RNA sequence: CUCUGGCAUGUUGGAACAAUGUAGGUAAGGGAAGUCGGCAAGCCGGAUCCGUAACUUCGGGAUAAGGAUUGGCUCUAAGG
RNA sequence: CGCCGCAGGUGCAGAUCUUGGUGGUAGUAGCAAAUAUUCAAACGAGAACUUUGAAGGCCGAAGUGGAGAAGGGUUCCAUG
């Protein structure tokens, strides 16, 4: 549907980027009826939404 | 029939060549959807995304010169559509191209 | 309301108008004059392929600066284009007309295209910002419809 | 006032209206004038422009620099397949100009000139010239058509048969025909009559219609280039490099006070595409084609008597953008208008060659065959092999 | 050039790749003959080691001018 | 409104007149500063442009990032 709020809020949560938060594709029904903190919490304590890993910037070439 | 399903290889270099650099995946694609309609008969063809990631794996201006994708015609008896047979076009990785015929594979 | 060029015959005809359609009245016009005198199936498969750029819409009278097609050759002239928003409302008005010929209960497969209008609606106003701190007008040129269909075969 | 400097025309004023040509063949416009004492021949035929290469000959030239010497030359090749005449017109000359009187054709006219006839082969229902040959396999019909032979014979002054050229023998694209009508010079009117009427239904060779080492015209359409502006159209001076408005344009067209643009100064307009007609052009060459006796031999195209050798017209690697030459060609000296792939009219010459630089027999030493899709360093494939030795493909094979 | 963070190409898209433009390149052989005028473009360029003239207010001029070297890899000395 | 009298802010083609309206131009010029988008799905009557995922890219810490002062005044946030 529409997951602006839900993207900025999760990023809120979880203290990154909403570059880093992903939301789930497929439920994306239960993402979208989440209007809340603690429902965020509740959706990334159940696994829905999932903080991203940061982009490698190996030092292995420098050092 | 028409769940058929075929595999061939697209000379994407002789379909690219002359375009612009920022317009290279692009085009290569917009190919590959024209290849795959003249293949078949069937608008609404579909890419998949994993060829999607094959054509653009090099970025946008040097795309790869030959591709593998397979093509099948499947019924669209799951939306009430217009057309009945859709295309969906994957894609195929291999080694070589040498050698490599177009192939009907099975069910 | 009031038609102009009442019909023969208002209980083998149907009518429809529509009024402050924002569509380019010259594109409009021209796609009109190509469709009048048509039978309706014929006229709804040739909008269709103006909108799929498969024929052509000949610019006779508003025709300065518009390019060359060779699907005019039908239409024997040189100058065509390929109004989609003009194909889509007529085609919308064409569709209530048949709408209103089965409300009535006519044959819908036997009517035909016996009188069709385009008029100026009144113009809206907005801007457009020029060189030395200049304001000048950015007008859009709607149009009023008005068609009458009419049983014959 | 007064331009302060002379600086002659550029560009010619004889040709133009500098338009695209409004035939793609390439029409003669003027035959060689008739004498009945001759012998009854043709003056025109039709080639394809395949591609150029270069050649190797000794010049005998007394006086000259090069007498006895070896020069190389460039030569462009034109395949010429035999035409097939399949008609024939005459023409009554009259006080408004010259009007062709009849026409006859010929029955079993050949898809090739049919397609010809029509604008989409595909689909028509090929009907053309049914009813004609109809008429030729009558016998109300036939006393018909010797009639109009024998009224065309005490009439006419003007004959000309109409020829195809046969395009099943090319490797082109194009299988519709291209049909021409080439005027029949030297004797009376019955007698070429009587000549192309045994003519018709029948192929006529380049080696009929034209000889060795004379010199011909080339008649054609230049490449084409498109729209050009006044540099490349006419050749004009460039303005200087802090020009504001543009620097590839003439800087004035006209006086004020003829107060029109003359005709006769620059635009920018089409630039190729054009009719032209060059002359002298001296044939170097006659080819044979691809004969079979047995095992089939090409040596009858580029051996040269010095050489020896089996090679053909042909580089390695076909003629770039054209295919290859499998029947008759000829060389002529120098470049010709057209692409690859183009229609060459050819026809006879309307001067008379009597210079020293014309009525000379050459003979030629060498022909080059390396391939023109590069560099190309080998004549033949077995020479390419034998420098170059075993291969990793060869080997693995 | 990349990470964290941010974005969707700066008030639209598609198809072609003519002239004329605007911006950027390249060019045989000549080398300012161009032009009011070397305008514009080009040449030179960092660092290390040499070597630097007239003139001078003795401070400078001065990076004057001019020349050589410069990568990768494997070591050896010296400097706490 | 006609006739007899009476009284005028009493007759327009112009004044680069004034105010208002409408043309041709013309479906024309134009929607070209700062490298770039693409595939699939969802919602929806309707998707080049919304949202989600994937890819390819850019800003590249003297940022197209995170916060403030002037100034703005509700532009903030949800829903439609
Ligand atoms: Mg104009
Ligand atoms: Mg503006
Ligand atoms: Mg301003
Ligand atoms: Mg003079
Ligand atoms: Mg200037
Ligand atoms: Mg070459
Ligand atoms: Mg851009
Ligand atoms: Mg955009
Ligand atoms: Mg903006
Ligand atoms: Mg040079
Ligand atoms: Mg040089
Ligand atoms: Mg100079
Ligand atoms: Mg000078
Ligand atoms: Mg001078
Ligand atoms: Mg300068
Ligand atoms: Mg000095
Ligand atoms: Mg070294
Ligand atoms: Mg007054
Ligand atoms: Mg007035
Ligand atoms: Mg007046
Ligand atoms: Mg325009
Ligand atoms: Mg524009
Ligand atoms: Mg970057
Ligand atoms: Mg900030």
């Amino acid at each position: 549907s529409m997951l602006r709020l839900q993207k900025r809020l999760a990023s809120s949560v979880l203290r990154c980027g909403k570059k880093k938060v992903w939301l789930d594709p497929n439920e994306t029904n239960e993402i979208a009826n989440a209007n809340s903190r603690q429902q965020i919490r509740k959706l990334i304590k159940d696994g829905l939404i999932i903080r991203k890993p940061v982009t490698v910037h190996s030092r292995a070439r420098c050092r | 029939n028409e769940v058929v399903t075929r595999e061939y290889t697209i000379n994407i270099h002789k379909r690219i060549h002359g375009v612009g650099f920022k317009k290279r995946a692009p085009r290569a694609l917009k190919e590959i959807r024209k290849f795959a309609m003249k293949e078949m008969g069937t608008p609404d063809v579909r890419i998949d995304t994993r060829l999607n990631k094959a054509v653009w794996a090099k970025g946008i201006r040097n795309v790869p010169y030959r591709i593998r994708v397979r093509l099948s015609r499947k019924r669209n008896e799951d939306e009430d559509s217009p057309n009945k047979l859709y295309t969906l076009v994957t894609y195929v990785p291999v080694t070589t191209f040498k050698n490599l015929q177009t192939v009907n594979v099975d069910e | 309301v009031r038609y102009s060029l009442d019909p023969e015959n208002p209980t083998k005809s149907c009518k429809s108008r529509g009024s402050n359609l924002r569509v380019h009245f010259k594109n409009t016009r021209e796609t009109a004059q190509a469709i009048k005198g048509m039978h309706i199936r014929k006229a709804t498969k040739y909008l269709k392929d103006v909108t799929l750029q498969k024929q052509c819409v000949p610019f006779r009278r508003y025709n300065g600066g518009v390019g060359r097609c060779a699907q005019a050759k039908q239409w024997g002239w040189t100058q065509g284009r390929w109004p989609k928003k003009s194909a889509e409302f007529l085609l919308h008005m064409l569709k209530n007309a048949e709408s209103n010929a089965e409300l009535k209960g006519l044959d819908v497969d036997s009517l035909v295209i016996e009188h069709i209008q385009v008029n100026k609606a009144p113009k809206m106003r907005r801007r457009t910002y020029r060189a030395h701190g200049r304001i000048n007008p950015y007008m859009s040129s709607p149009c009023h419809i008005e068609m009458i269909l009419t049983e014959k075969e | 006032s007064h331009r302060k400097f002379s600086a002659p025309r550029h560009g010619s004023l004889g040709f133009l209206p500098r338009k695209r040509s409004s035939r793609h063949r390439g029409k003669v416009k003027s035959f060689p004038k008739d004498d009945p004492s001759k012998p009854v021949h043709l003056t025109a035929f039709l080639g394809y422009k395949a591609g150029m290469t270069h050649i190797v000959r000794e010049v005998d030239r007394p006086g000259s620099k090069v007498n006895k010497k070896e020069v190389v030359e460039a030569v462009t090749i034109v395949e010429t397949p035999p035409m097939v005449v399949v008609g024939i017109v005459g023409y009554v000359e009259t006080p408004r100009g010259l009007r062709t009187f009849k026409t006859v054709f010929a029955e079993h006219i050949s898809d090739e000139c049919k397609r010809r006839f029509y604008k989409n082969w595909h689909k028509s229902k090929k009907k053309a010239f049914t009813k004609y040959c109809k008429k030729w396999q009558d016998e109300d019909g036939k006393k018909q058509l010797e009639k109009d032979f024998s009224s065309m014979k005490k009439y006419c002054q003007v004959i000309r048969v109409i020829a195809h050229t046969q395009m099943r023998l090319l490797p082109l694209r194009q299988k519709k025909a291209h049909l021409m009508e080439i005027q029949v010079n030297g004797g009376t009117v019955a007698e070429k009559l009587d000549w192309a009427r045994e003519r018709l239904e029948q192929q006529v060779p380049v080696n009929q219609v034209f000889g060795q080492d004379e010199m011909i015209d080339v008649i054609g359409v230049t490449k084409g280039k498109g729209y050009k502006g006044v540099t490349s159209r006419w050749h004009t001076k460039k303005l200087p490099r802090k020009t504001h408005r543009g620097l590839r344009k003439v800087a004035c067209i006209g006086a004020w006070h003829p107060a029109r643009v003359a005709f006769s100064v620059a635009r920018a307009g089409q630039k190729g595409y054009h009719h032209r007609t060059e002359i002298n052009k001296k044939i170097y060459k006659i080819g044979q084609g691809y004969l079979i006796k047995d095992g089939k031999l090409i040596k009858n195209n580029a051996s040269t008597d010095y050489d020896l050798s089996d090679k053909s017209i042909n580089p390695l690697g076909g003629f770039v953008h054209y295919g290859e030459v499998t029947n008759d060609f000829v060389m002529l000296k120098g470049c010709v208008v057209g692409t690859k792939k183009r229609v060459l009219t050819l026809r006879k010459s309307l001067l008379v060659q009597t210079k020293r630089r014309a009525l000379e027999k050459i003979d030629l030493k060498f022909i080059d065959t390396t391939s023109k899709f590069g560099h190309g360093r080998f004549q033949t494939m077995e020479e390419k092999k034998a420098f170059m030795g075993p291969l990793k493909k060869d080997r693995i094979a």
